[PDB]
């Protein structure tokens, strides 16, 4: 899960 | 309005070529500065960066910034049949591109109808020929799903593992160095050593036509980072959440 490392 | 010139057109063809079978649709945010992409793949795995910027071409007008929704394989279509110019009208649903190197081509293409990575510094960052890098994902996703990349100072190591058995494939350090490309170099803070899923891996490497060198940019329980040059124009940033 890539989103998780997203702001 | 936005209105770009690019006489190497090629260019252009490799970065839809790198892009279109990661991801269907995105919105290219076009500004006074150049054009930027950033789009997650729909399985939300990866994320992949393009900045261009307006100096890479030969003429260029963005008066105010626009976004434009792009299908990119119906775009990668239209560069299959191309001197580019590229024109988008205030108020558009269509960007239009207009072909040369008398004979001119005009498309008028369709367009379709906010979270992004900090800037961080790593752990262990691996530079090398594009080629190696491309042909180790092709060899070792024979082997497996999954790639296991360790990062020190003396050198990189991938290993795969599945059915028929296990590969390891160690590159070391370069040396005594004839040409700059063909260096493999790493910078070690922190050895580091992460587990990423092969298929998105064959997925970036097809940016490989772009640059003779990529680089990878890793830290422990982030996501890795795989950066292709766009040769006096920009960079294409691919990010990998690791398992």
């Amino acid at each position: 899960d890539i989103t998780r490392f997203l702001v | 309005m936005f209105e770009a010139r690019l006489v190497q057109g090629s260019i252009l063809k490799k970065v839809l070529e790198a892009l279109k079978d990661l991801i269907n649709e995105a919105c290219w945010d076009i500004s006074s500065s150049g054009v930027n992409l950033q789009s997650m793949d729909s399985s939300h795995v990866s994320l992949v960066q393009l900045t261009l910027r307006s100096e890479g071409f030969d003429t260029y007008r963005c008066d105010r910034n626009l976004a434009m929704g792009v299908n990119l394989t119906s775009m990668s279509k239209i560069l299959k049949c191309a001197i580019i110019t590229l024109r988008a009208e205030d108020n558009a649903d269509t960007l239009a591109l207009v072909f040369e190197a008398e004979k001119v081509s005009d498309y008028e293409m369709k367009l379709m109808d906010q979270l992004g990575i900090p800037e961080q510094e790593y752990s262990c960052v691996v530079k090398m020929p594009s080629g190696e890098f491309a042909r180790i994902c092709r060899d070792l996703s024979h082997i497996g799903d999954a790639v296991v990349i360790s990062c020190a100072k003396d050198g990189v190591k991938f290993s795969a593992s599945g059915e028929l058995g296990n590969g390891n494939i160690k590159l070391s350090q370069t040396s005594n160095v004839d040409k700059e490309e063909e260096a493999v170099t790493i910078e070690m803070n922190e050895p580091v050593q992460l587990t990423f899923a092969l298929r998105y891996l064959n997925f970036f490497t097809k940016a490989t036509p772009l640059s003779s060198t990529v680089t990878l940019s890793m830290s422990a329980d982030v996501p890795l980072v795989v950066e292709y040059k766009i040769a006096d124009m920009g960079h294409l940033k691919y990010y990998l959440a690791p398992k």
